[PDB]
This record gives C-alpha cells, sequence and structure tokens, in this order.
RNA sequence: GUUUAUUAAAAACACAGCACUGUGCAAACACGAAAGUGGACGUAUACGGUGUGACGCCUGCCCGGUGCCGGAAGGUUAAU
RNA sequence: UUGAGCCUUGAUGUGUAGGAUAGGUGGGAGGCUUUGAAGUGUGGACGCCAGUCUGCAUGGAGCCGACCUUGAAAUACCACCCUUUAAUGUUUGAUGUUCUAACGUUGACCCGUAAUCCGGGUUGCGGACAGUGUCUGGUGGGUAGUUUGACUGGGGCGGUC
C-alpha cells in the first residue's frame, strides 16, 4: 500500500513508558510502538532500552512505506526521550531536523497535589 | 366509513381465537388508502379511498371503467 | 527547541534541551502546587547565592 | 405489471415494446405523464396492427425515394444551353435549380433541393458531375454537359 | 462434460497418478468411512501387484499364482523379526487374528484371501485391480485410477467407482468426483 | 383550609416548599374505534406523572433480589 | 457499500532418538526451472518480532530418495483439503447515497366565500420514509372471566388422602 519516502518520527517520552510513532509530514499516522508493548512491564518498561527496543519496532513497520527522511519531534521527559533516536539513526535514517515539543502551560492548571511516599 | 369504493370492502366481525380457543369479538379492517387517480379524459385529479385490493381492480380495468362505474350507481366522485 | 543540523554528522548535539525546557520548568510543574513554600524554597536560593 | 410503452422511457424501455413494471411505477409515474399503458392484451394486439404496418410497408416505399436513382444512371446526361467566352468557357452556368430545374423537366423528376452541385458550382464548359440526393443514404452520380449553343 | 473429460489428461512419463477423490459427508450423528476386500473396478487397469498373504508352509506352489509375487511364511513370521527397515496384504478369516505379528509399533493391510480348498481355483478374480481409501481427516476417498492407456475406458470406473456410494448419516450431501495429477488438477460432478 | 350529607372533623386529605421523572410541540398526557378535542391560543423559568410536606439543622451505608435505564458481540427465538 | 451462505484462485504447521519449524492419510522412484532457479538486497505483509511467501529484482545453473533412526519419511511433485485466514464474484438482503411522482404537512397563498371547518388549486417543507391494513414475537391487573379441594370431636394451624 501507498509511499511517502519523507516524514516525521514523533515520540511521547513520559516517566513511566515511552511510545513513538512515525507519522508523515501531515501528521497522518504511519507505524508506531510502544515501550510497554515490545515487553517489559513495570520498572522493566520505565527504562532507556525498552524505547531504544520500540524504536526499532516502529521502523520494520513504516520501512512499509520506505521512508527516507524524517524530522524528529520530542515529547516528555523520563527515559527513552533522546535513547529511542539513538535507536532510529542507526535503524537506517536519514534525519533532518530535531525538536523538542514538551508542552509548557503558562501557569493555568493546578496540577495534582501529593505524593507522601 | 372505511369503505373501499371501488369493491365495497368494508369492516368484518370474527374472534381472535387464544391458544386455549377463547373466542372474543373483534373486527378486521380493510386496507384502506386515499389515492389520487389522474384521470387523462377528465384532465383532473380523481381521489379515491380505496382498499388495495381496490388500486389492482383498478389498474385491471383502468379507472374509467371503475369511475363508469361509481357513476353508475350514483357513488359520487 | 529546535535544531535544524545539516550535513555531516551523526551525533545529536542537542545540548540546547539543557539550556531551558525539559527538568526545568517540567520536573517544576509535574506536582505540588506550591503556593507559598516557593516563597520559603527561593529565599533560601538567594541565602545561598549571596555566597 | 406488463405495460407497454410509448416513449423511449430510460433504463428499461425502447418506444413501444412489452417490458414489465412495479405498479407503483407505472401508476403515479409512467402511464400518467402518458409513458406507457396497460399490456390489456386488448392493446396488445393493437400494437400488432402497428407491428405490421408503418414498418414493413413504408420502407419499401423508401426503397422508392430510393430506385428514383434507378433512373439516375439510366440516362446520366442532361445538356444546359450555355454558350463559351474566349475559349470553351461558360458563358453560363448552372447551380441547383437549374440541375433540379432542368432534371425534373423530363422524365426525371426531383425535388429542386436534391441536386449538390459542389459550387462548380459552375465556371466552365462541357462536361460535368453532381451528387443527386432524394434518400440520406441513396444519392447517385449523373454527368452534366453544359452545352455552347 | 456431464461425466468427466477423461480426455482432460492431454509431460510427466505416465499418468497413471491420477487419483479417485470423490467427495463424501461429515458425521452428523454417526456415519463411517470404510473400503470393502480390495476394491477392484470393472476394469484390470494392468496391475502385477506384489501381494503379501500369511499363508503356510504349504501355499508356496500355487498361492504364489493369483495376481501376485511371493506369500509370507510360518518360520518367518517371528524369524524375520529383528529390524525395522527390513520388516495388498491380508489374512484369512473364520478364526485367524494377527496382532503377535502384525499389531505393534501403524499401517494398511488387512484384506487377501480366506481360502481353505483351493490356493487359486477356477474363478477368484478381483484382487490385483485397485487398492485401499478409507478415513484420513476430514473425509475419505483418497487412491488412485486408470492413466495414459485408456479415453473414457477408465470411465469404467467412472459409473463403477463413484457409484460407490455407502449408506450416508443425517446431514450431509456426499457427492463430487474428481480426480487427475501430475501436472494438473479438475474433473466434474457426481 | 378539606372530609365520611345521616354514629368518625382527627394525628386523616389539601397546602406553600423540596425531590425524582417524563415531555422539542402535530409535546408528553388524557376523553375518543374515528374525526375531533382538552393540555394551550401555552412552548422546558412550560406542561404531565409520582413521592415528601412551612421552616431550622440534616438526609449516612447497600444495586445481591424486584422494578426500571443503557448496551450490544454471541446464544436462544415469530410470521415469512 | 457492508453482515451470512455457497464456488474457484493461493497460504501454512518450533510431540521425542535426526542430515531439519515431519498437518492426516494417498498417487508416488523422478519431475522440474532456460514457459529464464538456488540465495544474496529491498518492496506489500501475516505474527506467539520464533520465521515464513512472493509480484519484482542483483542473480546465472543443478537440487534429490528407501538412504540407518521414527507408532507415521520427504520442500522429489500433485491433490480431494482439515488447522485458520485472505483476495474478484453470485445473489440475498441489509446499512448507507440521491431523485420525486405515491404518501404526510397541526408553514405560506388563491378561489368557491364577507368562513380559524371542509374541497380544489399554487407554493414551500418532508418523502418512498412516516403512517395505516393483514399476519406475527414480546409486553400487558389497564380491563375481563374464573380457580384457589375434602377429612376435621366448630373452623384454622398441624396432620391426613
Ligand atoms: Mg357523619
Ligand atoms: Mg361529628
Ligand atoms: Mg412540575
Ligand atoms: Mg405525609
Ligand atoms: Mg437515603
Ligand atoms: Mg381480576
Ligand atoms: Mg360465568
Ligand atoms: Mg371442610
Amino acid at each position: 500500500r501507498k509511499q511517502v519516502s519523507d516524514g516525521v518520527a514523533h515520540i511521547h517520552a513520559s516517566f513511566n513508558n515511552t511510545i513513538v510513532t512515525i507519522t508523515d509530514r501531515q501528521g497522518n499516522a504511519l507505524g508506531w510502538a510502544t515501550a510497554g508493548g515490545s515487553g517489559f512491564r513495570g520498572s522493566r518498561k520505565s527504562t532507556p532500552f525498552a524505547a531504544q527496543v520500540a524504536a526499532e519496532r516502529c521502523a520494520d513497520a513504516v520501512k512499509e512505506y520506505g521512508i527516507k527522511n524524517l524530522e524528529v519531534m520530542v515529547k516528555g521527559p523520563g527515559p527513552g526521550r533522546e535513547s529511542t533516536i539513538r535507536a532510529l539513526n542507526a535503524a537506517g535514517f536519514r534525519i533532518t531536523n530535531i525538536t523538542d515539543v514538551t508542552p509548557i502551560p503558562h501557569n493555568g492548571c493546578r496540577p495534582p497535589k501529593k505524593r507522601r511516599v | 366509513s372505511r369503505v373501499c369504493q371501488v369493491t365495497g370492502k368494508r369492516p368484518v366481525t370474527g374472534n381472535n381465537r387464544s391458544h386455549a380457543l377463547n373466542a372474543t369479538k373483534r373486527r378486521f379492517l380493510p386496507n384502506l388508502h386515499s389515492h389520487r387517480f389522474w384521470v387523462e379524459s377528465e384532465k383532473r385529479f380523481v381521489t379515491l379511498r380505496v382498499s388495495a385490493k381496490g388500486m389492482r381492480v383498478i389498474d385491471k380495468k383502468g379507472i374509467d371503467t371503475v369511475l363508469a362505474e361509481l357513476r353508475a350507481r350514483g357513488e359520487k366522485y | 527547541i529546535k535544531v535544524r543540523e545539516n550535513e555531516p554528522f551523526d551525533v545529536a548535539l542537542r545540548r540546547f534541551k539543557r539550556s531551558c525546557e525539559k527538568a526545568g520548568v517540567l520536573a517544576e510543574v509535574r506536582r505540588r502546587e506550591f503556593y507559598e513554600k516557593p516563597t520559603t524554597e527561593r529565599k533560601r536560593a538567594k541565602a545561598s547565592a549571596v555566597k | 405489471m406488463q405495460v407497454i410503452l410509448l416513449d423511449k422511457v430510460a433504463n428499461l424501455g425502447s418506444l413501444g415494446d412489452q417490458v414489465n413494471v412495479k405498479a407503483g411505477y407505472a401508476r403515479n409515474f409512467l402511464v400518467p405523464q402518458g409513458k406507457a399503458v396497460p399490456a390489456t392484451k386488448k392493446n396488445i394486439e393493437f400494437f400488432e396492427a402497428r407491428r405490421a404496418e408503418l414498418e414493413a410497408k413504408l420502407a419499401e416505399v423508401l426503397a422508392a425515394a430510393n430506385a428514383r436513382a434507378e433512373k439516375i444512371n439510366a440516362l446520366e446526361t442532361v445538356t444546359i444551353a450555355s454558350k463559351a467566352g474566349d475559349e470553351g468557357k461558360l458563358f453560363g452556368s448552372i447551380g441547383t435549380r437549374d440541375i433540379a430545374d432542368a432534371v425534373t423537366a423530363a422524365g426525371v423528376e426531383v425535388a429542386k433541393s436534391e441536386v449538390r452541385l459542389p459550387n462548380g458550382v459552375l465556371r466552365t464548359t462541357g462536361e460535368h458531375e453532381v451528387s443527386f440526393q432524394v434518400h440520406s443514404e441513396v444519392f447517385a452520380k449523373v454527368i452534366v454537359n453544359v452545352v455552347a449553343e | 462434460k456431464v461425466y468427466t473429460i477423461d480426455e482432460a489428461a492431454r509431460t510427466a512419463k505416465f499418468d497413471e497418478t491420477v487419483e479417485v477423490h470423490a467427495k463424501l459427508g461429515i458425521d452428523p450423528r454417526r456415519s463411517d468411512q470404510n473400503v470393502r476386500g480390495t476394491v477392484s473396478l470393472p476394469h484390470g487397469l494392468g496391475k502385477q501387484v506384489r501381494v503379501l498373504a500369511i499363508a503356510k508352509g504349504e501355499k508356496i506352489k500355487e498361492a504364489e499364482e493369483a495376481g501376485a509375487d511371493y506369500v509370507g511364511g510360518e518360520e518367518i513370521i517371528q524369524k524375520i523379526l529383528d529390524g525395522w527397515m527390513d520388516f495388498v496384504m491380508g489374512a484369512v478369516g473364520s478364526k485367524l487374528g494377527r496382532i503377535l505379528g502384525p499389531r505393534g509399533l501403524n499401517p494398511k493391510a488387512g484384506t487377501v484371501g480366506f481360502n481353505i480348498g483351493e490356493i487359486i481355483r477356477e474363478i477368484k478374480a478381483g484382487r490385483i485391480e485397485f487398492r485401499n481409501d478409507k478415513t484420513g481427516a476430514i473425509h475419505a476417498p483418497v487412491g488412485k485410477a486408470s492413466f495414459p492407456p485408456e479415453k473414457l475406458a477408465d470411465n469404467i470406473r467412472a459409473f463403477i467407482r463413484a457409484l460407490e456410494a455407502h449408506k450416508p448419516e443425517g446431514a450431509k450431501g456426499t457427492f463430487l468426483r474428481s480426480v487427475y495429477v501430475t501436472t494438473t488438477m479438475g474433473p466434474s460432478v457426481r
């Protein structure tokens, strides 16, 4: 089915997990993989490794459109934030531009309270 | 009243008949419907309260012949 | 935020993110509201930052 | 019902066939806007008289709007008394009501607008030719000879 | 065609590699999938067999002449019992079962001929024609037919092999005759 | 305030107030085989049904059963 | 267009002694591919990411067998196909798309007509829906007709037939 070549790697990197989705320029979803869905659960998936192995899984899945070069927008903190792009450079990808898109409020919604651990 | 102008059809009386064979006076009503009929020979729409069977009577005889009958027995359309 | 890195290299080069966002205003907004207690925080941030 | 059609009628009809249509369509649309009619048998033979007549008969009558030209090549030459200037070049000239009026006026009776002298139509003496028209497909050739008398 | 295009066998070497695989019904209620004693077929077919039967130290002089090649022995029951790559077939009925030298361990060979008078008497033909085809997994039929030496002359097996319909069960429709092999595949109806 | 006209006037009924729930208007609902009509010459700050009963302070836990509301892939299943 | 039948075209199998991810029986000691291959390199892709197929292609020329083991031996080749899945159809609806002309209009207007009915006509808005007839499953104390035993130291309970 179809083909595109030029694209984007989108990564949702939180603390509990990191999810990766490749999409064309017009953010229209081409493939995805999650740190949790590649094995490892718990402390298991909250690891830069689990993320690496995800970025990989995710490539063999969007090379389903012979992608060639792709910008890379990185969202959130936590592991696999950057480790997941190292997997991508190697995986076999030109890598145009890299932006951090972690969203920042201009101080609006009161965040959750506790964490008296 | 629920009467077909073509055929005379009208309510009839009967029973509903339960599983345990209880008869209860009931009615059957004719499949009535008022229908505009283009009469070519009259450059007009004659509308008739007809039974579905009626319509079929009209399709086969042709509305001119049927109206001819209403006229014959002074049934005014 | 943005690196439109060009031709001859493979390395990330995004030391940029350790100049502003990430654990900056993020570790920040992540949790306990604060309110008046940042005042108690930042009141140590100058007692420190005097020398 | 069956119903036999009148006009061409779209995805079903023809012009005078005996199709079969849902009664909802026949009453309410077709027959009222007289595009068809009940196949009352009485009718279906009203149509059998209409299956012999105009067709079988008046097409061997266009076999006469055609065999008019069986007498277009059995003479194949009218002459026009039109002279010649300074070298056998028509002092006259002959068109359609010249080649239909000098065709009619003998045993070759044609309708004046049934004579195609493409223009030459015409500008010199001697023999020429023309395209004689009686039917849409069957016309016929002759030979015209403007005689310089 | 209406019957079977036997001429639908028109580059191997010989096309006896064609198979009687006519269909049959499910097991709704109780119904089986069985083949009798060597299914012959009104047609000799041209098969010189190697029939392995359990006769005795007597029938080695005429029970070897009846469309076959040899016949095992009584010394060679358990005396020829010391190898795996060392060791149709049948056994004579009445009161003779063989699971002390024919039962252990996954083959198919039970029918030959029960003879207590003649090793190959006047009229007893039908053995050296065709093999056996029983229940396999989803149904039965599997076997062989005709060759590249017949036309509709192996269509004596058409009305005498697909006419082999045994009582169906209860919820089926067991008819669909086809064959062919070694080049392509096809057939007609039933 | 009401009520058992003729053995019961009360703590019973109604009541302002409260809640739930239905109702987009040819409303729900109701009297009517039907036409038609109330609801209303109104239109959700409106109309119906139900329960509680000024007001103050309040109205905790239970959805297993019964009732209802939503759901649908499967199973079961009518005329045909 | 999409849910169920049914008919062809192609998939595919990590029980143990092993050259190795043996589906059950069957034909079966050779077909094949220059009607242009093994396997390197990617394409769509099924998924228990263990590895398989192929339209294409760099390619450029032989692989195999009872061979001894295994309850059952060949990716030597083919099937009538079961594990389960996938691509045109056939037709059946059914879900969906428009149209208008049946039918609804408790919008507006014209006339009969000095009339908040009705009829006809014009127009707009809906529209083959809605609704009604026949048939049918469900619900149905709203209504209706009834049943709800006899013995018994009264009757009831208990007990009994
Ligand atoms: Mg009193
Ligand atoms: Mg008193
Ligand atoms: Mg209220
Ligand atoms: Mg009270
Ligand atoms: Mg309570
Ligand atoms: Mg009662
Ligand atoms: Mg009574
Ligand atoms: Mg008693």
